[PDB]
């Protein structure tokens, strides 16, 4: 789950936010993955 | 380390432990001023008499 490999082949910067993520609606703050992210 | 991470944004290598989530920025400035100045004048008197 390393993107490390293809951001190196090509030169492009991760995108940061990402949506597959697990999200406390109480204390209103992400928490953790959820969806893997390949 | 081993398979080792980067933040999106890669400008870091989080270990691999560990999960980023980037944002913020805030600051305010605030200030204050004051000032004052006074004055004053004189009085005179005199009689030439005879």
């Amino acid at each position: 789950t390393g993107f490390q490999i293809c951001k190196n082949a090509l030169k492009l910067p991760v995108l940061e936010v990402l949506p597959g993520g697990g999200w406390d609606n109480l204390r209103n703050v992400d928490m953790g993955r959820v969806m893997d992210l390949t | 380390y081993t398979n080792c991470k980067t933040t999106e944004d890669g400008q870091y290598i989080i270990p691999d432990e560990v999960y980023t989530i980037p944002q913020k920025e805030s600051n305010l400035e605030m200030n204050s001023e004051v000032l004052e100045s006074w004055m004053n004048y004189q009085s005179t008197t005199s009689l030439s008499i005879n």
